[PDB]
């Protein structure tokens, strides 16, 4: 971190990564899949 | 928004007709930007020729108001 | 057609630049003189008849136009005629709340000229039927718009002429 | 924005743990004591217009010479600052009451006020006698725990003034 | 280190620096900038 | 042509809206195919026959007013029906109007018609059901699909 | 604009303005101080707004900028950025304007075909805009980011 | 830092008005329906080990690669950051259903949080499965529990939910 | 409305509300309660408004009230301030819808061939709706005042 | 059509009553969630799109109705039944923002039913193409609007069966 | 318009000539190239879109035509342009198919250089775009037809400039 | 860091010589003039509070908005902000003046500056405004001054006129 090559030394780097926003992927709809994933009634019952 | 306006003369090629029809074959008049085009087509597919076509309504440059 | 506004877009658009300085100043003094131009606007369109009717009193018929021989005799043509008056107030308005005469171009100026030419319609005398009617537009409308109302009446007559 | 919620969420991002007990149960002072304090917020809100008039005169009444030309408390747009600056300060105090905590009072008046108040000539003493005032008034329009609330928070500006 | 970093670079590119050197880690938000410029122009350099 | 387009009952209320219109009608500036087409455009025919109707029957009242027949079979239900979901009611008179049906039939000048038509099967009796119903007396779709 | 949109309402009618359209012409010209604003602020980062919907973009899709990419190489990626500078440009004359008038007939008529021809995949210039709005829109108070916030979802939908 | 109170003082403020009945009613059913929150966030807390063990032990169920050589949750010091990972993003879950706010998530654990991963090569498309396999073990928790007082707590497991879902959205 | 006028042109174009479209539906509604105050005060008034109307009106032609006027004798007069209730009633239909279409629909598509069968002098109805604009906007603020003003002004030109 | 404002104003005109104080609440109880319509409008418009994408995928697509045999078999049939439901979505859009279900039986209910009885087309599975769609605009729109564009997916689909 | 086997006829007819020999030669030799013509205008037709987009990529965009101040700048007249470029590629299609440029005249022509005169259209830049098409077709037709379907490119052309 | 002494100096050593005549000389009048330097120097740090004061209710007497809700310099904490940027500004441009040279000023307040204020949304043409009416009533006080020899000290108020318009120019 030097600042011999102008010697003024560089613009502060953060700021426009400091001010990125969020962001809004909204709406989505999620996902299964994925494999196929158990739906029925019998889960419960299988295990009991 | 924009206005063209030509001079088409189309004859009749089946048929002849018998009466007084002279404004239905050579005519002119004012015709809208979004057609005057496709007008153009019917009327040299109609075996018809197009005399000539001027502006009337818009500027030539463009890029807005045009869309109106 | 265009207005005040999209006159300074499409200006900038053809540049491709983004609005500067210069441009934004520009467009404040449209918005700037915006409402007055609404108030006008609302005198005219209510006042429209009267100011056609005091219009042609002053500067069209008791004359050898309204006689046989002269282009408004008939009723027909008396009619065409203050049909004609309405056509200008109303689009001189438009132009006027737009701040912009490129409609009265577009839609009242282009072949209008030769339009008249061709029927005999009297120029000077149409030219004297608008400024009549800005006459009486500007002591209705007052102080705040009459300079803006006038210009397009102007605009509309030297078109003619 | 420092308030009861957010305290404790910090407190627990900084021992970076889980909300616990003691946390829960710090959590639920808050949300019990919110019906007082959003009834004071209520009050406070719908008298506004005349807690901040009241104020308002009672900074010139204390300081009469304010008033003279001149002065700070004369022309149209001197008078006209001083209504908005105490409703800040009302408008603040209710949030502080809705939200549970100071920490609308802390970031938005507190931290900065006597840089400012230095740079453009304006005495803590009238904002402490609007405040006074609006004190005194507040005690007929709420009693028991929202008259609490509601000058917990006046005497919180007056502190932070002084 | 005055002469270095301080001196020569804005204050915004200063702050940047010295979480790196003093903490290890970059800064985390941008109001942690807020409070280290602002304690700069009240209490001066030493302070901050 | 107030009474084709417009249909008659609707047509005994004008008064002189279109009066610029007419002018240049007048005055040999537009054809009569003009007109019409102007007058396909124009608030008065998109408030009475537009929208107060599901879009099926808005390309029903278009065929005859403009052409004077019904749809005559469904490659044309879909052709022009999916014209006017696509682009609203100035595209899909635009392109009647242009069509090469229309100028056959109409050419420049003569107001179009009711024309009782003879071929494709079923358009006979299609049409002519369209033909003898008043404004507002069967507000039907004749032509589903 | 809302003038020219209304206006043209008028004339195809035959009629002078209604209240309502008189009204409209009141509502926007009184904002009109607040809309010069929010156009100056995002003229005024529009370098660094161009550049995060860029960064946005091709974390989303990195693909577009591979080797079957439309954006792959440097120079695909320089014209990709110009077309974001484009759009970003356009949404401050309608948001100036108060509708999308000048913001359709110079990006929006013809664009399906234009990039179709350059088989640009549209939904992903679709993303580039959203990425504008999120960058944008940051950059403003609540009140002026939702009022922004309407033409960039525009240009989003007319890309569909 | 936010909660849904704080939120709602920004908007007005933004605006330089006071509350508007609508915006205060609003938080009256918050402060209505606190003490269900209460025990939706204790229900995470009570169970937070097990959450992270049940979604772990079938994160690697389904992901064997994780778990060989060349795999992102091998060997043991991989292994543990993974595990931590789980917990830190479980405790932000929690401190945004106290709050009834979703920024403390998004400010201190999510924001730039996919660079990372992408940067250490962390396959994010498995810490997003990860992070659904907690959403699930985690309102199992919140719905059937210790003598709760019987009744209705959609409403919070929905919310906690859309916390586990921007989690998910913000990483994958 | 200002929503049924907005939602008419976007359904005949085949699309979603434009930007421009969406603000003036926001302005509109936020003007919401004071157009409702300014109906409120008016049906409130409606008595005196009417009766100071008719005043204004037979002195300024005390002819239509004579013997060849369409207005002479005491219910011939009765009937005539009745339309000059109803008038009113649809000014204010008007104001809180924000347009015209109600008051179209109801009492100007038609009027002049009802009022030429019972050879009513049109001009005169809008005279004695000027008088009305007069007494109402004497009981309105100055910027309530206008905002009803555009409504009497509208029927005033529609009669013409 | 009418809207919710409309609705009122014929409903005493036809009585012809000056509007009283229960009008006068009703207009309120419109013009009090009006701008949160708004909101939901835009965000339906600009992802219009992906929600017929995403309703498709979970009530049509992947099944006997995409194959021979099925209704939605070639790309024909296929653009016509996305291409009605966009309808559908635009329309219910055009009746939550309005506040009134009258558009809805105007210009896309009347006749449909027959309609699609004539063409085969399966009304059962079209209502599940609605009740999708309103599954996908609820998430999206969020707490504020989301009962009140639910109801005019709600009443589409119940005009159907 | 004509096509070869017409002309024929009709340059006879107004000589009142029998088909005679020479007449028949010609025939022939638009009869013996025919099978050709069809095989080339099926590899244009199926790849119409691509050689318009190699053409512009060599001889349009990339440039100040595409840049603001230039003629194919919007997407409106970028779309308008390569509409105009479709077009020719078709009706070149024609008249390679007839063996005769008359329809190229008729219904391409006729008006066109006054009509881009009037409109700003640059001529050359169109011309380059012609002969950048004609380059593309005469690669994807191969040496039966390269010749043939070149002649009514530069047909186009000459009629502009 | 440079003054005009050591500006001299490291053009001098880029070409391997000792200082021109040339140049011996115009240090030799900046040492002629260095009286009316530190009167200048002095004029504004004798002043600063109310050149920084008095620039500033002139800044919000213009630009109504920055003082409402929305505005950047609202609330306390951000007008406080705002008032000590100023401050700074006009420290390092009386930095500069004392030193015959910007270096100072754009080195340590100007660099990335700009950057900055755009990252944080700070209005820039607003402070590039501040910092015009800072020059104007800082120049004010170096030409009417308590009871300095009389003289001409325009050299100098172009001098700071300069570093005044360099940072607004930087910042815009
Ligand atoms: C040959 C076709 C033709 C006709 C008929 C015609 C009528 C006509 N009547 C006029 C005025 C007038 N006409 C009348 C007539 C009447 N007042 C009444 O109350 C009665 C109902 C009616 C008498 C039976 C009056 C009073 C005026 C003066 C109106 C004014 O100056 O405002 C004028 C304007 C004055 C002028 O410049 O001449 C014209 C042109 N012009 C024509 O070219
Ligand atoms: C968000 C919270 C907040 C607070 C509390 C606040 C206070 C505040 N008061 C100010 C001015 C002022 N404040 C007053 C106050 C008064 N004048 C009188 O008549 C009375 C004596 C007194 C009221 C008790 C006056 C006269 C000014 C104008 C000072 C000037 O510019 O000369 C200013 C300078 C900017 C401006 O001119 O508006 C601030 C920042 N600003 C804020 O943003
Ligand atoms: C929308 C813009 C627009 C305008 C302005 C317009 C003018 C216009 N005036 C016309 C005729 C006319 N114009 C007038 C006008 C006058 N007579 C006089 O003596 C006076 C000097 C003057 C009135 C002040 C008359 C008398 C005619 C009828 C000529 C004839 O008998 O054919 C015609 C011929 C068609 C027709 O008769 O309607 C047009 C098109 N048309 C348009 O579309
Ligand atoms: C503006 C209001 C409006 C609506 C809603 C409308 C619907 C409508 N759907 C149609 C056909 C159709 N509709 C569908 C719809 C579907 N196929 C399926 O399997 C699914 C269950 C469903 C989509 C979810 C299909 C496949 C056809 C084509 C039937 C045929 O091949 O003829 C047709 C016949 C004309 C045409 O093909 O375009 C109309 C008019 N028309 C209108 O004007
Ligand atoms: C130490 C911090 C702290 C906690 C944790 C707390 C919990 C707490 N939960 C309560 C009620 C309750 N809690 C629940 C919760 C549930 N109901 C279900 O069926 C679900 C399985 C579960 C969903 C989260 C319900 C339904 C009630 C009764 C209704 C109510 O009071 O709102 C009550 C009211 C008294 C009661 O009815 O038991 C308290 C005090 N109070 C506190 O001070
Ligand atoms: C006989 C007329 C006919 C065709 C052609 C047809 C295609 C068709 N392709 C589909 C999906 C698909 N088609 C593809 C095809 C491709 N992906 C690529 O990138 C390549 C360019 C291309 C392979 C060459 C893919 C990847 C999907 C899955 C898209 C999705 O699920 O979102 C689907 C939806 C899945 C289903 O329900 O079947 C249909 C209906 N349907 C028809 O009725
Ligand atoms: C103001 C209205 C307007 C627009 C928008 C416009 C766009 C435009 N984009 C172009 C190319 C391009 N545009 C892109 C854009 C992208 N690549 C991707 O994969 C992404 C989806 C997207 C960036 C977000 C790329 C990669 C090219 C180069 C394509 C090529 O050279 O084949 C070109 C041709 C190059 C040129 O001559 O300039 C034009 C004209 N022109 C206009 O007049
Ligand atoms: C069926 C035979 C036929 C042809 C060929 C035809 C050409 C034609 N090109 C036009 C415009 C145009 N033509 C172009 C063409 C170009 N722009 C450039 O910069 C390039 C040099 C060039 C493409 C290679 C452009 C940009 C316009 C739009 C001009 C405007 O904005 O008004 C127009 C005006 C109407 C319209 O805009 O559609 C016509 C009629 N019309 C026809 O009926
Ligand atoms: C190197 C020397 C240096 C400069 C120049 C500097 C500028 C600077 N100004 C800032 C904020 C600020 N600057 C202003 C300034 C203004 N607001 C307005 O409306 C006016 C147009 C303008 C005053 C004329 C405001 C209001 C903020 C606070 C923004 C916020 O937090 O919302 C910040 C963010 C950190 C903080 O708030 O302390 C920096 C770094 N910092 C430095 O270290
Ligand atoms: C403690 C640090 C320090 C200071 C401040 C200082 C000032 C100082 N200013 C001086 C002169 C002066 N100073 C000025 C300054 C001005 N003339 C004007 O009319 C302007 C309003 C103002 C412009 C800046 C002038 C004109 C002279 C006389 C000429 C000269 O000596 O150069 C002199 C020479 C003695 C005299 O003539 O009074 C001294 C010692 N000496 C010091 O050691």
């Amino acid at each position: 971190d030097t600042d011999r090559g102008i010697g003024a030394q560089p613009a502060a780097k953060l700021t426009f990564p400091l001010s990125r926003p969020l962001g809004v992927t909204s709406a989505y709809f999620p996902s299964s899949q994925g494999g196929a994933a158990t739906s029925d009634g019998l889960e419960m019952f299988t295990r009991m | 928004s924009r206005y063209f306006k030509v001079t088409a003369c189309i004859p009749s090629l089946k048929r002849v007709r018998t009466g007084r029809e002279l404004q239905n074959t050579f005519f002119t008049k004012l015709v809208p930007y979004e057609n005057w085009f496709t007008e153009q087509q019917r009327i040299q597919k109609a075996g018809g020729k197009v005399l000539s076509v001027k502006l009337f309504t818009g500027v030539q440059g463009a890029n807005t108001g045009v869309g109106a | 057609m265009q207005d005040a506004i999209t006159a300074v877009i499409n200006n900038y658009d053809v540049q491709g630049k983004y609005l500067d300085g210069a441009a934004l100043d520009k467009l404040k003094a449209y918005f700037t003189t915006g409402a007055v131009r609404v108030r006008a606007a609302a005198v005219i369109s209510s006042n429209a008849t009267t100011i056609i009717k005091e219009a042609a009193a002053k500067a069209l018929i008791y004359s050898d136009l309204t006689r046989p021989g002269g282009n408004m005799y008939t009723t027909r043509r008396y009619a065409a005629c203050i049909r004609d008056m309405d056509y200008f107030l109303r689009y001189a308005t438009y132009a006027m709340l737009a701040g912009d005469p490129s409609i009265l171009d577009e839609r009242v100026l282009n072949g209008l000229k030769e339009t008249y030419n061709s029927l005999g319609v009297p120029i000077a005398a149409t030219v004297g039927g608008i400024q009549a009617m800005k006459e009486v537009v500007g002591g209705l409308v007052g102080p705040d718009a009459a300079k803006e109302a006038s210009i397009y009446f102007d605009y509309l007559s030297s078109g003619l002429s | 924005m420092k308030t009861v919620i957010t305290e404790v969420i910090a407190s627990a991002d900084s021992q970076g743990r889980f909300l616990n007990n003691t946390e829960l149960q710090a959590a639920n002072g808050r949300f019990q004591r919110a019906t007082a304090s959003m009834e004071a917020a209520r009050a406070l809100t719908s008298n506004a217009d005349s807690l901040v008039k009241g104020a308002v005169q009672e900074v010139y009444n204390k300081f009469p010479y304010l008033t003279q030309p001149g002065q700070m408390g004369y022309g149209d747009t001197n008078q006209a600052k001083c209504a908005r600056d105490i409703s800040h300060y009302l408008r603040f105090i209710t949030y502080s009451l809705v939200a549970g905590g100071t920490g609308p009072l802390d970031d938005y008046i507190v931290a900065g006020l006597r840089e400012v108040n230095r740079t453009f000539n304006l005495s803590p003493s009238w904002y402490i006698e609007a405040l006074k005032h609006i004190k005194g008034k507040v005690g007929s329009q709420l009693s028991g725990q929202p008259l609490t609330e509601a000058n917990a928070y006046i005497d919180y500006c007056i502190n932070a003034l002084s | 280190y005055r002469d270095r970093f301080f001196r020569t670079a804005s204050n915004n590119r200063f702050i940047e620096l010295n979480f790196k050197h003093f903490l290890g880690r970059a800064p985390y938000s941008q109001a942690e900038i807020g409070e280290h410029f602002n304690r700069y122009h009240k209490s001066g350099y030493d302070a901050e | 042509a107030y009474v084709q387009v417009f249909d008659k009952d609707i047509a005994s209320y004008i008064r002189s809206e279109f009066s610029a219109l007419e002018s240049r009608l007048r005055n040999r500036e537009t054809s009569v195919k003009e007109f019409v087409r102007l007058l396909g455009f124009s608030a008065l025919y998109r408030k009475q026959f537009h929208d107060r109707y599901p879009n099926t029957k808005v390309v029903e009242f278009a065929f005859k007013h403009f052409l004077g027949r019904a749809v005559k079979n469904q490659a044309e239900l879909i052709k022009y029906h999916g014209l006017l979901g696509r682009k609203g009611i100035k595209a899909l008179i635009g392109a009647l109007v242009d069509g090469e049906e229309y100028g056959r039939l109409y050419g420049e000048d003569t107001v179009p018609s009711w024309q009782f038509p003879t071929l494709p099967a079923a358009n006979y009796p299609n049409s002519v059901e369209l033909y003898n119903r008043f404004t507002r007396q069967d507000d039907s779709l004749v032509v589903p699909s | 604009s809302v003038l020219t949109k209304a206006i043209v309402n008028a004339d195809a009618e035959a009629r002078y303005l209604s209240p309502g359209e008189l009204d409209r012409i009141k509502s926007f010209v009184a904002s009109g101080e607040r809309r010069l604003r929010i156009a100056q602020t995002l003229t005024e980062a529009r370098e660094r707004i161009v550049k995060q919907a860029g960064d946005q973009l091709f974390q989303i899709r990195p693909d577009v900028v591979s080797p079957g990419g439309n954006a792959y190489g440097e120079k695909m990626t320089a014209l990709c950025l110009r077309d974001l500078d484009y759009y970003l440009r356009l949404v401050t004359y309608g948001i100036v304007a108060g509708d999308v008038t000048p913001i359709e007939e110079i990006g929006i008529i013809g664009v399906k075909e234009m990039y179709n021809s350059l088989q640009t995949p549209i939904p992903a210039v679709a993303e580039g805009v959203r990425a504008m709005k999120n960058v944008a829109t940051s950059l403003l108070s609540g009140d002026d980011a939702a009022e922004a916030g309407f033409y960039f979802d525009y240009l989003v939908g007319a890309m569909q | 830092m936010q909660d849904a109170f704080t939120k709602a003082i920004v908007a007005a403020d933004l605006r330089g008005s006071f509350l508007s009945e609508q915006e205060l009613n609003q938080l009256t059913n918050l402060v209505k329906e606190s003490n269900k929150r209460l025990d939706a966030v204790n229900a995470i807390t009570g169970n937070a080990a097990e959450i992270i063990s049940d979604a772990a032990h079938k994160l690697f169920a389904e992901q064997t690669d994780l778990i060989r050589p060349g795999g992102n949750a091998y060997p043991n010091r991989r292994m543990a950051a993974c595990l931590r990972d789980m917990e830190i993003i479980l405790r932000y879950v929690s401190y945004a259903l106290l709050a009834g706010d979703a920024s403390v998530l998004e400010d201190r654990c999510l924001n730039g949080l996919k660079e990372t991963y992408v940067a250490l090569g962390t396959p994010t498309r498995s810490v997003a499965r990860a992070v659904q396999l907690m959403k699930e073990t985690a309102i199992g928790y919140v719905n059937s529990p210790s003598g709760v007082t019987r009744g209705d707590c959609s409403a919070l497991v929905n919310e906690a939910a859309t916390y586990f879902d921007k989690a998910a959205a913000s990483i994958a």
